[PDB]
RNA sequence: CAGGUCUGUGAUGCCCUCAGACGCCCUGGGCCGCACGCGCGCUACACUGGCGGGGCCAGCCGGCGCCCGCCAGGACGCGCGGAGCCCCCGCCGUGGCCGGGACCGCGGGCUGGAACGCCCCCGCGCACCAGGAAUGUCUUGUAGGCGCCCGCCCCCACCGCG
């Protein structure tokens, strides 16, 4: 069974170490190439003042969210082997799905 | 102001077509100074006088149609 | 009381961090004051640049 | 003259749902569609109690309901609004019928520069 | 290819002709005093302007190809901006009625197939927009 | 080319130069709320065909003319929609702002006093009142 | 141009102006962004009908619009080909050369008359005609095109008529009184 | 309409040899040569064809500085998506010229086109980037701020 | 720098109120009242245009279908899917006019508990024919023209950020 799996970081530094360590857990377990999908930008443009005083300054605030793309034909067991198997970052998103 | 024409070109009309003719070139809105015709009013006597080859439209363009007589060279 | 207080329905949405209801942002889901989330967006991960 | 093409007196015995058609758009969605509230209808209620008791009574209808469109029974009923301080009296006239009270009900005071 | 070499604007034009010779069509009653557009407050004066309107929904399928998009997309291919405020202009839609009342027209007659969600050119009307484009060609 | 001058409808005067469509474009002023050709030009129409749109015109929903592109659509004395041009459209509105002042409301106020009535802003574009 | 008047024999009368003008690298069409506004003296090497049709797309409006602009200057060409039996080019070289104004009285209070250079003869020559032309194109009949040919001709002669050729000479004129 | 898989996803089979591209202010141009009769289709439109009736000139000048031999036997396919109206006819024109390269780059005579074509008109193989600035607060373009009041 | 923010907060001193509260809720009004002066804008003054019948290309990035309705919208299901300017062809013809759309009068919708909100259709046709002293921002994909998206939003942008 092919199952897919979503991998969401908001640092690409701390999901890059996680896309290189999906391919040397999963390699006999065939794991997907890592297509990476486009950056989703949640951008909020705020007034940097508390007040309205002064010239009307703005504070750009951007959060960059990356995802890649992976599917894996294993075991009902093997996925939750990968599951430990893939190197444990904190603040990441896992997904299992089928 | 000017004259509205009123499209009133009648025995007049021939005559008019006559230094329509003479003229070297003729535009739609070239008429329409020369002798108060409305600039639409120049179209449609204008078409008449291509139909007869009188003049030859250099040009066909949404506003300017630029005619000169491919005739007048005898 | 009870058909008194609270007998109007509206929107309350306020800061989570502050309570003030008004430049709520909920923009991406943030209940979030924007002069409060100028105090506390670094913790949500958003950067300047 | 005849309102809506319903003379006035046809008016007073007419019905609000037999008028409906011939109201406003708006009246037609709030009446006809979206139905009125609890404090309207017993509003409405009290009106026709009050006319109906006749005991010689100067209730003048005191209301804060400026919400209410009016309904071709309440004609010849001195209402009274709240603009926002006092009860600015309203009496009911054939081409006021399916209007609200709030347009009739003086909200502020004219500028007087 | 063939209606693709043809000049769009040219083919509509001569195929909205041909389709009213052909009764392809045949305009309904609202269309003589009706204004396309909640943008246009002008009725079109070209009086042939269903027929116009009617070569460009069947040709625009035939560019869906295989899309079966509906009424409300080629609506957006006639749009244009509403003016007469003091605030500044934006893009409107075309009327859907006229729109939704060609595709179905078109439907009944069997020059376009409801394969799914909208409408793509019919087989039996795939013939007719290369027949026309033919004509053109010679 | 045939050619007549100026022509009358509901006591106003039309230019027979100008398109028809043009020509008709207003009627006493407050006329505008068919069968004769829009493009012939004032001059160029018809006793014929003005006699035909003359009807039209009394009694739009008599020729296929909708009861929205109407001048008026619910009235406040018959209940119906109609068109009414010249002399009419001026003594309805006057009916209209005689029934706003009948009854107090903010609309009879605002309309004597010659603020905008249904507007905004009073207080920066009113200017020159 | 637009598929007609070839620069075969088409060349500049005036030596200075010659330096500074284009009458051989035209690309077809008076089109092409070649960043001629780029380090200093680019306009020299820019096709002077790109030159003119970049004049047209100004005051507000038409602005930016260079399509309808050099269909536009592609109508006055036909104009001044057929009224003058010449091809529009060498008539436009000249009309230009004699437009810009040798003598300027700048502030250099008072004023001084100072020699123009013949870059700033070439871009006011271009200016003035398409002023000359958009002055007269305002609520008049002549179209746009009719004045800007209209004052081509009459500038490669040198007539004052032209608005060009009359700018030209009331800036020599108080440049010779402030000298 | 933006750098997507749309390069090769218009086209199953017949398979094009001579791979180009032409691309400038955002609007991407993807062009594939089958050398067949040497034909010029543009977005399933033919070359000769342009919306642009006066823009028809600008696209016909690679083939306008070579002789009809060089144009004899290319057959090109051409995609232009995104972008606008005249950055897609300026698109076209380098694409068409990276054509024409890619016939002749392997022998020294890749030179020879280059040099011609670009003494005519630069860009007509090369892409000037010029890409759009950002709007900064404080005004409402980059180069434009808001009028100042007082001062 | 006593520039601005104690009215963003479980940041806060001093202070004031504290049970007919300067606490909180509930209802109705006000911030949008207008002789007038000004600041940021938006739309103008037409034909390098309005009209409007087609072609057709966007980017921050993105949903549609089927009928009913002039529209506005709505019913009903599903996952989908893209500007203006400009381009050609008509048309009007230098006329406050076929420019301009401010106000007004009937209606038709919508959102909400409610317009007093917005949208649309038929009307209606104000100044305005290029703006005095002054002034304001800009040098490449730039000025300008031209559309679109989001924020705050029940509705609503001539706004802001893009």
């Amino acid at each position: 069974q092919k199952y897919t799996i979503i991998v969401v970081g908001k640092d690409l530094k701390l999901v890059e170490r996680y896309v290189k360590s999906i391919v040397k857990e999963g390699r006999a377990f065939g794991i997907s190439g890592p297509c990476r999908a486009p950056v989703r930008r949640l951008t909020i443009t705020t007034r940097k003042s508390p007040c309205g005083e002064g010239t009307n300054t703005w504070h750009r605030f951007e959060l960059r969210m990356y995802k890649r793309t992976f599917w894996v034909t294993c075991g009902g067991n093997d996925i939750s082997t990968i599951l430990s198997k893939t190197v444990v970052i904190p603040g990441i998103q896992v997904t299992v799905e089928v | 102001v000017d004259y509205p024409t009123l499209f009133a070109d009648e025995a007049a009309m021939n005559e008019a077509l006559k230094f329509i003719k003479n003229s070297k070139c003729i535009t739609h809105t070239q008429i329409c100074e020369r002798l108060r015709v409305s600039v639409a009013l120049a179209k449609r006597v204008m078409r008449q006088l291509v139909k007869s080859g009188d003049f030859a439209i250099v040009s066909k363009s949404s506003r300017m149609t630029i005619f000169k007589n491919m005739t007048k060279k005898e | 009381r009870e058909t008194e207080f609270c007998t109007h329905i509206a929107h309350k949405r306020e800061c989570r961090i502050c309570g003030n209801y008004n430049s709520v942002y909920r923009k991406y889901g943030l209940f979030i004051c924007r002069r409060c989330f100028k105090e506390n967006a670094g913790k949500i991960g958003f950067v300047k640049l | 003259p005849n309102f809506r093409g319903v003379e006035v007196e046809k008016l007073a015995t007419m019905k609000i749902t037999d008028i409906l058609p011939k109201l406003n758009a708006r009246c037609r969605r709030r009446i006809g569609k979206h139905g009125l509230s609890m404090k309207h209808l017993r509003f409405v209620n009290k009106l026709r109690l009050r006319r109906a008791a006749q005991p010689s009574k100067p209730k003048i209808v005191r209301t804060h309901l400026r919400d209410m469109i009016i309904f071709p029974e309440m004609i010849g009923m001195t209402v009274s609004v709240y603009n926002g301080r006092q009860f600015i009296p309203v009496e009911i006239k054939p081409p006021m019928v399916g209007r609200a009270l709030r347009e009739y009900s003086m909200s502020y005071k004219i500028v007087s520069h | 290819s063939s209606v693709t070499r043809v000049p769009a604007d040219v083919f509509i034009n001569s195929f909205a002709a041909h389709l009213k010779n052909r009764g392809i069509i045949k305009c309904p009653a609202f269309t003589d005093y009706v204004k396309t557009g909640v943008s246009r407050q002008y009725a079109p004066r070209d009086a042939d302007w269903f027929y116009i309107k009617a070569a460009s929904v069947i040709r625009h399928f035939y560019i869906s190809g295989s899309h079966s998009i509906g009424v409300a997309g080629l609506a957006r291919k006639y749009s244009s901006l509403q003016k007469g405020k003091t605030t500044p202009h934006h893009t409107k839609r075309a009327s859907c009625k006229v729109i939704r009342s060609i595709v179905s027209q078109f439907l009944g007659q069997k020059l376009l197939i409801a394969g799914e969600r909208g409408r793509h050119i019919s087989p039996n009307g795939r013939k007719m927009v290369e027949d026309f484009a033919e004509g053109l060609q010679k | 080319n045939d050619y007549r001058d100026l022509l009358r409808m509901f006591n106003t005067n039309i230019q027979g130069k100008v398109v028809l469509e043009c020509a008709l474009v207003g009627i006493k002023g407050i006329g505008r709320r068919a069968n004769i050709d829009v493009h012939k030009r004032a001059g160029e129409l018809t006793a014929a065909e003005e006699d035909a749109l003359m009807k039209v015109l009394e009694d739009p929903l008599s020729h296929g003319i909708p009861a929205w592109m109407l001048n008026r659509n619910n009235d406040f004395e018959s209940g119906k929609d109609m068109h009414i041009l010249v002399n009419t459209i001026a003594s309805t509105h006057r009916a209209d702002l005689e029934r706003l002042r009948k009854t107090r409301c903010e609309r009879g106020v605002r309309h004597h006093h010659n603020l905008k009535v249904r507007g905004q802003h009073t207080k920066s574009t009113g200017r020159r009142g | 141009l637009f598929n007609k008047w070839p620069l075969t024999d088409v060349k500049c009368q005036d030596e200075s102006l010659e330096a500074y003008i284009s009458i051989d690298n035209h690309s077809f069409v008076p089109h092409s962004a070649g960043r001629w506004s780029a380090k200093r003296f680019r306009k020299a090497k820019c096709p002077v009908v790109e030159r003119l049709t970049n004049s047209l797309m100004m005051h507000g409006r038409n602005s930016g619009k260079k399509l309808m602009a050099m269909k536009t200057v592609g109508e006055a060409f036909e104009l001044i080909n057929l009224y003058t039996g010449k091809n529009p080019v060498q008539v436009l070289v000249d009309a230009v050369a004699n437009s810009g104004p040798r003598e300027d009285s700048c502030r250099i209070v008072r004023r001084q008359s100072v020699d123009v250079s013949p870059l700033r003869r070439v871009n006011i020559g271009i200016y003035n005609i398409a002023t000359g032309a958009r002055k007269a194109a305002f609520r008049k009949v002549r179209p746009f095109a009719e004045c800007l040919a209209e004052e081509i001709m009459n500038a490669a002669a040198g007539a004052d008529k032209s608005y060009a050729i009359s700018q030209r000479n009331s800036v020599e004129r108080i440049a010779v009184s402030n000298r | 309409d933006l750098l997507e898989r749309n390069d090769i996803e218009v086209r199953e089979r017949d398979k094009y040899t001579v791979h180009t591209l032409g691309k400038k202010k955002n609007s991407v141009a993807v062009a594939f040569v089958k050398a067949g009769k040497g034909d010029i289709l543009v977005n399933n439109v033919p070359l000769a064809l342009v919306r642009p009736e006066i823009l028809r000139t600008k696209v016909s000048e690679p083939i306008m500085i070579l002789g009809e031999s060089l144009f004899k036997g290319l057959d090109m396919n051409i995609k232009v998506a995104g972008g606008g109206h005249v950055s897609q006819i300026y698109a076209v024109r380098q694409a068409i010229s990276r054509g024409v390269l890619a016939s002749v780059k392997d022998e020294a005579a890749r030179s020879e086109l280059r040099a011609k074509l670009v003494s005519y008109d630069r860009q007509l193989v090369v892409s000037d980037p010029r890409r759009c600035e950002a709007k900064k607060f404080g005004g409402r373009g980059a180069r434009a701020r808001r009028q100042k009041s007082y001062r």
